[PDB]
């Protein structure tokens, strides 16, 4: 996901996380589908889960 | 200070697995310019932490990328550089790394 | 010729810091934009002025701070006594 | 006592002229060993001894 | 009269070699010719005359 | 007075010491010097056409009141360290000055500001001959009769608010001083790729650790050597500009320059990573290596937003940086 | 070098510079830096 | 014996003569887009 953010940021273009992946999609909304910075991956590579 | 000798590969894949912001490569070396460069990225990256998520900085340097700059010579230059806004620390875990 | 020709001349009697002398003049000339010219043995190079006269590049006066007495070298005073001899030099 | 000749003579030559000739009166009564060797190391014109 | 100037004339016809070239630059006819010299250890330009 | 015989040494027109006679400065009144400099400027040089055209070949942009429009009292109050870029090849000498002063008038309002520190840039040879003549305004603009030097710079209070200003003209000129220490003689050539540098070797001397809030970049004369983009990607290496800097790039004339400008400021991360990258293998070469465009690069991970653009006049902040 | 002016990365860089442009003209030579051993805990003479 | 992009065996012939430092060096590498991209995801700019 860091790499994904990232990569769409450097290529210019709007990156959105669809939290709880499916019900998420599904569900929509701000609640589900937010809009993610560059700096809001920050030190995602140790992290698990 | 990373090992592998003359070969850059492991500093390169330990970059990308850690999140270092710069690697220093045998292939490449370390020119005074890229230094400088690099050293008023940190100064920038450290003003501009004012707000985000604290996750700590990484600077990787193959022992062989340069024989006068050292990881602990490069990292006096560093806090000279820094004028008190940052501090840099050395890590130097040596031929261990085999495990 | 479009700069200024500053002449520089050691005369009399050898002195240690001549050389020196002769590397500020030059070097300092040439950075203030002018062109630096050797005139060689004291007055006598004045006076028979042809090829006494030549001219200092900043690399003629390489390491002279540790040299003396002259590279210029030097002559004494003796037909610059005379009117007809200051004339030429002129 | 030779080093100390040679040194007076070096001096003598880190000079310039024209109708110049300089004299070097050396200490030693009996041997021309100090004027030779001196004339040798600083290649003097001529030596008295 | 030889060998290399000592420290203080290596310093001294440097500096007065400088101002040399100054006053040349620095002149007109209605500043009198000098005499680069030094008094208390400050360079100074002396009329020739 | 002193001013008026360097600029006939110079081969400069009258019309400016012929100014320079005739500036008085009444600051007991209730107009502020800073319009009273303002006002004769304008009516000595009669730069009413210059002005209205400057406007009109931009589309009608108000270059009277361009901080002014945009930003709220506040926002153009706060900005304290500002970094004029040298003047306009295409404005006349007294509008790039009245411009100067326009700019300073336009943050001074509030008598509830901080102190300004205004650092102007006169670049090439052809500006350079004006730094007396520019500073002796700036001297009355301010009144710095509260407590003029050759070579320092200009403290007064001005405008409105009569706020603390700490104006420095840097030239080719007090550089000259500076490098000789002061020494009567200064007449060496000094190429202007060597006064960006001298420029950037005061800074790293006097440890100064202020950032630019304000960039006011242009197109100045000399420009292989005194580039508008290049002139940016130096401020941008060195850590120089506030991490919300404001950057204002005022013109008429249209050049590449200006077109290369404005694609990299408003260009993407992976854009300018290879605009950066081109120039490198396209310009540095064995002989050009030493130059400080290719040791001063700029930084791609800089990201910038347009906030303004009327007719070849625009404003941009550092929204961001990546790391 | 000496304590009452700054050496860093760009002061060092125009040394080099210099000595670079210097040694790229000559053809008596031998260049020397004058080092004051209180100047830099960083750029030392070594 | 070796990976490339699939699994096989090169004569040692043709590796040290062409693709190797011999030399002291002990070692031309592969991993040149992995260093672009670990630059790119921490903002380094190169010269």
């Amino acid at each position: 996901v860091r790499a994904v953010v990232r990569a769409g940021i450097y290529k210019g273009c709007k990156v959105f996380c669809i939290h709880e992946g499916y019900e998420g999609l599904v569900r929509g909304g701000e609640k589900y589908i937010k809009e993610t910075q560059w700096h809001d991956v920050r030190g995602w590579l140790v992290e698990g889960g | 200070e990373v090992q592998g000798g003359n070969s850059g590969y492991i500093a390169t894949h330990a970059q990308l697995a850690c999140g270092a912001q710069i690697s220093y490569v045998p292939e490449e070396g370390i020119s005074l310019a890229q230094l400088e460069m690099d050293i008023n990225s940190l100064k920038e990256s450290f003003a501009n932490d004012q707000g985000k998520t604290k996750s700590g900085r990484l600077i990787l340097k193959s022992e062989n990328a340069s024989k006068v700059l050292t990881t602990e010579v490069i990292s006096t230059i560093i806090d000279d550089e820094a004028s008190g806004r940052f501090d840099s620390k050395t890590a130097i875990p040596g031929h261990v790394q085999q495990g | 010729e479009g700069k200024k020709k500053i002449a520089i001349i050691t005369s009399g009697g050898d002195a240690p810091g001549m050389n020196a002398a002769v590397r500020a003049v030059t070097r300092a000339g040439i950075f203030y934009g002018c062109k630096v010219y050797a005139c060689y043995e004291g007055y006598t190079g004045l006076v028979k002025g042809g090829d006494m006269l030549k001219e200092l590049q900043w690399q003629d006066v390489r390491g002279l701070l540790s040299i003396g007495g002259t590279i210029i070298g030097t002559a004494r005073c003796k037909e610059f006594r005379e009117r007809w001899g200051r004339l030429q030099a002129c | 006592s030779l080093d100390r000749i040679c040194r007076a003579i070096d001096y003598i030559d880190a000079t310039a002229s024209h109708s110049r000739a300089f004299i070097v009166e050396v200490m030693g009564r009996h041997c021309g060993w100090l004027g030779l060797l001196a004339g040798l190391a600083t290649s003097a014109d001529y030596i008295l001894i | 009269r030889g060998g290399a100037p000592c420290a203080f004339d290596r310093f001294l016809a440097t500096v007065q070699g400088v101002d040399a070239v100054r006053a040349v630059l620095e002149s007109t006819p209605a500043i009198p010719s000098p005499v680069i010299s030094i008094l208390e250890n400050k360079i100074v330009r002396q009329p020739l005359v | 007075d002193s001013i008026i015989r360097d600029l006939e040494r110079e081969n400069v027109g009258p019309e400016f010491g012929e100014f320079l006679n005739t500036l008085q400065t009444d600051l007991n009144s209730e107009k502020p010097p800073i319009e009273q400099v303002k006002s004769q400027l304008e009516t000595h040089f009669n730069l009413a056409h210059e002005t209205q055209e400057f406007s009109r070949k931009n589309d009608n942009a108000p270059v009277d009141k361009l901080l002014t429009n945009y930003y709220n009292n506040y926002e153009v109050n706060v900005l304290e360290f500002v970094l004029q870029m040298g003047f306009s090849r295409d404005l006349s000498i007294p509008l790039n000055v009245w411009f100067v002063l326009d700019m300073i008038s336009q943050l001074s309002t509030s008598k509830q500001d901080l102190p300004l520190d205004y650092y102007l840039v006169l670049n090439n040879s052809q500006t350079g001959k004006y730094s007396d003549f520019v500073r002796y305004l700036i001297y009355e603009a301010v009144g710095a009769e509260i407590h003029l030097a050759n070579r320092g710079p200009i403290r007064g209070n001005v405008g409105a608010g009569d706020r603390k200003i700490t104006f420095h003209l840097l030239c080719k000129k007090t550089a000259r001083m500076i490098l000789v220490g002061d020494d009567r003689e200064t007449d060496f050539e000094m190429s202007d790729r060597s006064f960006v540098t001298l420029l950037l070797d005061y800074y790293q001397r006097v440890g100064t650790t202020k950032k630019i809030d304000l960039l006011l970049l242009t197109n100045n004369f000399d420009t292989n050597m005194n580039n508008k983009l290049q002139q940016l990607k130096i401020l941008e290496s060195l850590n120089m500009l506030k991490s919300n800097c404001y950057v204002l790039d005022y013109q008429i004339t249209v050049d590449q320059v200006t077109a290369n400008f404005n694609s990299y400021v408003e260009g993407i991360p992976a854009f300018r990573r290879h605009e950066i990258a081109n120039f490198l293998k396209k310009r540095k070469t064995p002989k050009n290596a030493d130059e400080l465009i290719f040791k001063y690069v700029g930084r791609w991970n800089i990201c910038y937003q347009k906030k303004f653009h009327q007719g070849n006049i625009s404003i941009h902040q550092i929204s961001g940086y990546l790391d | 070098y000496t304590p009452e002016n700054p050496i860093n990365l760009q002061t060092v860089q125009e040394d080099i510079e210099l000595l670079t442009r210097t040694y790229e003209e000559d053809d008596r030579s031998g260049k020397i830096f004058i080092h004051n051993e209180k100047a830099s805990k960083v750029y030392t003479t070594d | 014996l070796g990976i490339h992009k699939q699994l096989r065996f090169t004569p040692i012939r043709q590796l040290y003569d062409f693709e190797s430092d011999v030399p002291r060096r002990m070692r031309n590498i592969f991993w040149s887009n992995v260093r672009e991209i670990s630059d790119m995801l921490s903002g380094r700019t190169s010269l």
